[PDB]
């Protein structure tokens, strides 16, 4: 959701930009605590944001924020409406 | 435009015939020694002192403060037309009494109840008292006029010419009018489908106001003349009182206004072809009171599904189904939000309905079920004129059982449309309608997916080689009616056809959507309408408002317009600016033509596609708040887009706007409508109150003139303080995501610290909402430092996923505990954000599901 490491372990998620910081409890709680949307990489909550959907094929981008649990399947992998029901079936090929 | 295919009242013989009787004594009068009063009705004998005819009038009262009188012949050779479908039920009965009798008037109670009518003899003449006070006054000024029927044989009597082609008039002259005096009123409006301002003017200096369906090509503004609709209802509005006249007649109609029992600040005179005198007084006293009289006498608004409230894609040009897919991915690939795409009359084979041409679109079942794989809905044009053809079965079917049009000899009204001839059934006959109805089958029409809805056009009905661009008024239909005793009840018929099919293809249980160009009174319970073929100007973006602000005060709630104009394509900033304009109406559609180019929000300069992408966003946002206007616009028949003064009834400033209007109570919008103006004045009423604006949240108090800069990105929208508001933060592709998507609560403070607000939530698209009663209507009052949430309606059980996610509170000072109360819970505490500069606070994440009551306090 992420594609990179950055860890919510040992230290809180404090920022991106640099403007406000959070707890790592407030990640993926459905709430767009931050302006640049960076505390909800997986979620459709931040209006500004994106999502790394991941596959095996041919096709690693970034999607919309508003394209998860939206019902509609838009990577390869059906991991956009892992939460929706819609389920899918992946063509990575 | 081209003056020279319609009439004025010159050339328009019974207008002439009547605008000709000066004001003055009349000779109608009424015997009281022949006045019959019964619980249900009031009946009594009128005379002409000249001719010596016998008229037949009919009084009753209606609760709800209203009246109704009917004037008709006592011995007619025919009887006369009667409007039917028009009025939803019998309207209950008011018993009248004679509370006081006199040699030349008689007066009757209205019922137990303040309201009374005096009858004079000579002359004939009816008053209404509102205890002492006068409301209005009947052949004040003996304008009354009722042409009896002439024997079965002076020009402008009897058969006609228009410029070429022959009106004839087998059955004479009968002609109807009658004049209303209003004292003390100087404001009326009404009679909408005119390109003129709200606010009638007089009309002694020129032509009156016309009522008559017609399809007017390439209109004018400021003109009386006729266009596609026409609803007979007049609202006289003044600071201490409310009234309203309605004319049910369905022929053409002219009807002036002057100034001035002898002086009545305002007079209203009718003139009608044809048909009785039935007329309903509505005696307020209030403008809702009015609006609820009228929404029970001809119905209320039809409650809309929820995709149609969205961003509606047309254009005329697209010739193949793949400049469909193209469209779709275009939208889903800049992030433009969209619903519905149209289709023009390109799509049927050859003007042939019903049915889809091979070559045109290959598959259209598989193609709609990929759009719906998008969850979008596509939109088909179906016409009420029909292709001549011999394989066509629809002609031959509708031609073994009957149900067409006749013409002057008794032969089938065959006029030609473009492509070879066209036909045109008989809509007033009810066996047509129920086979209109059950032709709208996923078994008869083919290619038919659920997400495929039908728009109708040309339903005045509008022939190419006729009287104006309408049928000739000699032709017979069902009933042994002419064509002009059922000229305003054709686009009706239609529209009531065309959303009974759509609705009866699913068994009754989805919701239609039917939008139709001409209609009627009581139109609004089968769908919406538009305000026809509007050109690119900027005068029309300022004339969009008034069209609008006159159908809603009709219950004709959902208008709209074309966006970007029909003709001469617009410049980017007009386009711009009417994207802004039409973001704020409760009918969002963008046309072109086959003259113009490929308009489209991805192909717009990049510094207006964002501008576009906020407007789309800012609609998008807004829909839980339209959808729950225009829940209540379909449960009590107040409009949705109303103007200033029906908020404000004793503001004389407000009496004349039509430059900026209000969404229900809470949000007034004044939008842009000049090129590259600076700045824009706004006109804030209210006696100690204030309004937010969306943007910078300043508060502004009223009553003053505020003239705030303005730049391209600008859409001027003021929240009234103390009022509460749902949206849809979260961007969607289209309008179903956001069905189970969470909702913020914008709460504007009103001055002493209190606010209120509604919200309504259903499925969307069933009638689940009446028959099993699975609906939520949900209440949020802000008293003090505390915000509950309750039921308005008990009865409404509903289950949603939808949560709050997000409070904001527009002035207020900073919390030291804000704290969240629910049903045999431990109260919790929500972090908070608070701006001193523009005194907002943010409460994060509630969390409690919008169907279960609640309780947040703040300390
Ligand atoms: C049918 O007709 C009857 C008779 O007209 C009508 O009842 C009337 O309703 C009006 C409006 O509700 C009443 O007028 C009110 O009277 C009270 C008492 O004097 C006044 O205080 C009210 O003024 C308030 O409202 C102002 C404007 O909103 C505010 O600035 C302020 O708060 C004022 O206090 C208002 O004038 C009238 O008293 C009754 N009359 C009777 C006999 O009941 C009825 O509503 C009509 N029904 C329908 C369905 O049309
Ligand atoms: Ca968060
Ligand atoms: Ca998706």
């Amino acid at each position: 959701l992420t594609n990179h490491h950055f860890y919510d372990e040992s230290k809180p998620f404090t920022c991106l930009d640099g403007s406000a910081t959070i707890p790592f409890d407030q990640v993926n709680d459905d709430y767009c605590d931050c302006k640049d949307g960076s505390d909800e990489p997986g979620t459709a909550a931040c209006p500004n944001g994106s999502f790394h959907c991941t596959n095996t094929g041919y096709k690693p981008l970034y999607i919309p924020s508003n394209r998860v649990n939206d019902g509609v399947c838009d990577c390869c992998d059906g991991t956009d409406e892992y939460n929706s029901g819609v389920i899918c079936e992946n063509t990575c090929k | 435009v081209d003056r020279s295919n319609f009439k004025t009242c010159e050339e328009s013989s019974f207008c002439k015939r009547q605008r000709s009787i000066r004001p003055g004594l009349s000779p109608y009068r009424a015997l009281l020694d022949s006045l019959q009063l019964g619980p249900d009705s009031l009946t009594v004998h009128l005379i002409h002192e000249v001719t010596k005819v016998l008229l037949v009038l009919e009084l009753q009262g209606l609760q709800k403060n209203m009246t109704r009188f009917r004037i008709d012949e006592l011995e007619p050779r025919r009887p006369r037309y009667r409007v039917p479908d028009v009025l939803v039920a019998d309207p209950p009965i008011a018993r009248l009494s004679v509370s006081g009798r006199d040699e030349n008037s008689v007066e009757l109670t209205m019922a137990e109840g303040p309201y009374k009518i005096i009858l004079t003899a000579r002359p004939f003449r009816l008053d209404l008292l509102e205890d002492r006070s006068l409301l209005l006054s009947v052949n004040a000024r003996g304008l009354l006029e009722f042409e009896h029927q002439r024997a079965p044989r002076e020009p402008g009597a009897w058969e006609e010419t228009f410029k070429t082609h022959s009106d004839s008039k087998p059955y004479g002259p009968m002609s109807v009018g009658l004049d209303f005096s209003l004292p003390g009123m100087e404001h009326v409006y009404g009679i909408p489908e005119h390109a003129d301002n709200l606010r009638l003017k007089v009309t002694e200096g020129g032509e009156p106001y016309r009522l008559y369906n017609l399809d007017v090509f390439q209109y004018e503004l400021y003109n009386p003349m006729a266009l596609y609709g026409s609803v007979p209802v007049l609202l006289a509005h003044n600071p201490h009182r409310d009234l309203g006249i309605f004319w049910l007649n369905a022929a053409e109609t002219w009807v002036d206004i002057s100034s001035n029992g002898e002086t009545p600040q305002t007079d209203v005179r009718w003139m009608s072809e044809t048909g009785i005198i039935d007329v309903f007084l509505l005696l307020g006293p209030s403008i809702s009171d009015v609006f609820r009289q009228y929404a029970s006498l001809t119905g209320t608004q039809a409650l809309p599904p929820l995709f149609s409230l969205g961003y509606h894609q047309s254009r005329w040009n697209y010739r193949d189904e793949a400049d469909v897919l193209e469209v779709d991915q275009g939208f889903d690939d800049h992030n433009l939000p969209c619903d519905v795409i149209w289709l023009d009359i390109e799509h049927a084979d050859g003007k042939r309905y019903f049915t889809w041409d091979p070559s045109r679109f290959p598959q259209p079942r598989t193609m709609l079920e990929r759009l719906a794989s998008k969850r979008r809905k596509l939109v088909a044009i179906v016409d009420p004129h029909i292709k001549v053809d011999s394989g066509y079965r629809v002609h031959e079917e509708l031609r073994n059982l009957g149900l067409y049009v006749k013409t002057r000899d008794g032969s089938d009204y065959e006029g030609w449309c473009w492509p070879g001839s066209a036909g045109y059934p008989d809509f007033t006959n009810p066996t047509m309608r129920a086979w209109w109805a059950n032709m709208f089958s996923y078994d008869n029409y083919e290619g038919s997916a659920p997400n495929l809805f039908v728009w109708n056009d040309m339903n005045e009905p509008s022939v190419f080689n006729g009287p104006e661009v309408t049928m000739l008024k000699d032709a017979q239909h069902y009933g042994g009616w002419e064509h002009r005793d059922v000229h305003n009840i054709y686009g009706l018929y239609v529209h009531m056809a065309t959303a009974d099919g759509l609705r009866q293809r699913s068994g009754g249980m989805e919701r239609p959507f039917v939008l139709a160009r001409a209609f009627f009174a009581g139109s609004q319970r089968f769908g919406a309408v538009w305000t026809g073929d509007n050109t690119a100007e900027w005068d029309h973006l300022k004339i969009s408002i008034p069209m609008c602000l006159s159908l809603g005060l009709v219950g004709l709630s959902f208008c709209g317009a074309d966006v970007g104009g029909f003709f001469k394509n617009p410049e980017p900033e007009l386009l711009v600016r009417w994207y802004q304009m039409g973001a704020y109406q409760p009918f969002f559609r963008a046309h072109a033509h086959l003259d113009t180019g490929r308009r489209e929000p991805w192909l717009l300069p990049s510094q207006h596609n964002d501008i576009i992408r906020d407007a789309l966003g800012q609609r998008y946002s807004l829909l839980p708040f339209w959808y729950t206007l225009l829940y209540q616009a379909h449960r009590e028949g107040i409009p949705v887009m109303r103007p200033l003064w029906v908020q404000y009834p004793q503001d004389v400033t407000t009496f004349n706007i039509d430059d900026q209007y209000l969404l229900g109570d809470a949000l007034l919008v004044h939008p842009v409508s000049d090129s590259g103006a600076h700045g824009v004045q706004v006109y804030l009423p209210g006696q100690g109150e204030v309004w937010y604006d969306i943007q910078s949240y300043q508060k502004h108090h009223g009553p003053q003139t505020l003239y705030l800069p303005v730049t391209l990105s600008s859409i001027p929208v003021f929240q009234r303080g103390g009022t509460i508001v749902p949206r849809w933060m979260r961007v969607r592709r289209s309008s179903e995501c956001m069905k189970d998507d969470p909702i913020t609560l914008f709460v504007a403070l009103s001055p002493q610290g209190t606010a209120q607000g509604e919200l309504f939530l259903d499925d969307g698209h069933t009638f689940n909402y009446q028959t099993r009663q699975e609906f939520l209507l949900r209440r949020f009052s802000f008293s003090g430092n505390t915000l509950v949430s309750s039921s308005a309606d008990p009865e409404g059980h509903f289950e949603t996923p939808i949560w709050i996610e997000r409070v904001v509170i527009i002035g207020a000072g900073k919390p030291a505990a804000v704290v969240l109360q629910t049903k045999g819970s431990p109260e919790s505490r929500l972090s908070f954000q608070h701006d001193p500069e523009t005194s907002v606070l943010v409460l994060r994440k509630p969390g409690i599901n919008v169907a279960s009551d609640w309780s947040i306090h703040l300390r």
